[PDB]
């Protein structure tokens, strides 16, 4: 899909 | 500067009709568009999320759309509290960034457009006695409220020494803005004119003042 | 739900604040919680973020090496430790809160608390007359007025004439140089035919400083 903005903050 | 999302400065649409937000960035096709609504006053509210997707509590009138470098914001049928500062916000891919664009005044037109009134202020002779210099462009009843300024010395465009305000509202719901060029006493009197140059809507009126006068 | 700051104030260019977030109503879920910040007429900026964990930190360009953002979830706060500050670094901060998963990026925000940096000092405005002529004048009326410049901190208040004068009065927002000073004008539109007759002396009032200024504005 396409990078959620706070993407890195879940991983 | 870092990774930049680009809007429209002003957009304005009458009620009932079509509202467009552009939001052009590079990473925009691989990275999501999410949309924030930001009345005076107001902490932002999430309007879209995901290019596409609407929260609850937000109408129908209200879409999203992403392709290629450009994500937009759509309200179909706009109404007057619709009337906000719309900012579009993504990431580039890496994640070094979360970037907000620089937003995007929506007026939704409650009365006719109106163009500003400018009057261009010289130095007075009191201040030049106090070894300072300031001319004084002051801007008002303009609708809507967006305005850009430009200084030239003769006709060349200056730079250095400039402080403008933004728009305010004014009581009558049109706006009001200023703008200040800072000079030494010898710069003022060593050009032949100094200029103002107001553009709203498009239309530029250069106000112009010299020593001579 | 309710997200309340606290912390922001006046603070010299070089010292220190530390930012507070009080969180009220949420349950423990993932939600990561962010600054963000705004700058008087100017757009929004993200600051920093902190996983629900801690685990997961990020800054913007701008303000890493300077600025350290914390949580503790057992106090319901969030905290933004400024150091280094910079004028630059002016604005009204927010704190905000996802959705769990980020799937409603800052779906809560706060109200703000004000950061302001400047390393200006109590200062009198000068108050110089902005005299009408033949280019302020058009369709019968001329423009005269008053430039207030170069005082701290706001505000300062303009009348014409003691008071007696109030009709087609327009007195401007200041701008705030780069000094750190600001300056305004005040504007009276009044009758060409009057600029012989009538006497027009703009009252500058500027408390902060304890000065007062009385100009006449003559052609």
């Amino acid at each position: 899909k396409k990078q959620k903005v706070h993407a890195l903050f879940y991983k | 500067d870092s990774y930049e999302l680009t809007q429209p400065p002003s957009v304005s649409v009458s009620p009932g009709q079509t509202a467009r937000i552009t939001c052009s960035g590079d990473a925009l096709p691989k990275n999501y568009a999410y949309w924030y609504q930001q009345k005076s006053g107001q902490a932002p509210v999430l309007v879209i999320y995901e290019d596409s997707k609407r929260p609850s509590g937000i109408p129908e009138r209200f879409s999203g759309s992403s392709s290629g470098t450009m994500a937009t914001l759509t309200i179909s049928g706009a109404q007057v509290e619709d009337e906000a500062d719309y900012y579009c916000y993504s990431t580039d891919s890496s994640g070094n960034h979360r970037v907000f664009g620089g937003g995007t005044k929506l007026t939704v037109l409650g009365q006719p457009k109106a163009a500003p009134s400018v009057t261009l202020f010289p130095p007075s002779s009191e201040e030049l006695q106090a070894n300072k210099a300031t001319l004084v462009c002051l801007i008002s009843d303009f609708y809507p409220g967006a305005v850009t300024v430009a200084w030239k010395a003769d006709s060349s465009p200056v730079k250095a020494g400039v402080e403008t305000t933004t728009p305010s509202k004014q009581s009558n719901n049109k706006y009001a803005a200023s703008s200040y060029l800072s000079l030494t006493p010898e710069q003022w009197k060593s050009h032949r004119s100094y200029s103002c140059q107001v553009t709203h809507e498009g239309s530029t009126v250069e106000k112009t003042v010299a020593p001579t006068e | 739900v309710q997200l309340v700051e606290s912390g922001g104030g006046l603070v010299q260019p070089g010292r220190s604040l530390r930012l507070s977030c009080a969180a009220s109503g949420f349950t423990f879920d993932d939600g990561a919680m962010h600054w963000v910040r705004q700058a008087p007429g100017k757009g929004l900026e993200w600051v920093s973020g902190i996983s629900w964990n801690s685990n997961i930190i990020a800054y913007a360009d701008s303000v890493k090496g300077r600025f350290t953002i914390s949580r503790d979830n057992a106090k319901n706060s969030l905290y933004l430790e400024m150091n280094s500050l910079r004028v630059e670094d002016t604005a009204l901060y927010y704190c905000a809160k996802d959705s769990p998963r980020g799937e409603l990026p800052l779906n809560y925000w706060g109200q703000g608390t004000l950061v302001t940096v400047s390393s200006a000092s109590t200062k009198g405005p000068s108050v110089f007359p902005l005299a009408p002529s033949s280019k302020s004048t058009s369709g019968g009326t001329a423009a005269l007025g008053c430039l207030v410049k170069d005082y701290f901190p706001e505000p300062v208040t303009v009348s014409w004439n003691s008071g007696a004068l109030t009709s087609g009065v327009h007195t401007f927002p200041a701008v705030l140089q780069s000094s750190g000073l600001y300056s305004l004008s005040s504007v009276v539109t009044v009758p060409s035919s009057s600029l012989g007759t009538q006497t027009y002396i703009c009252n500058v009032n500027h408390k902060p400083s304890n000065t007062k200024v009385d100009k006449r504005v003559e052609p």
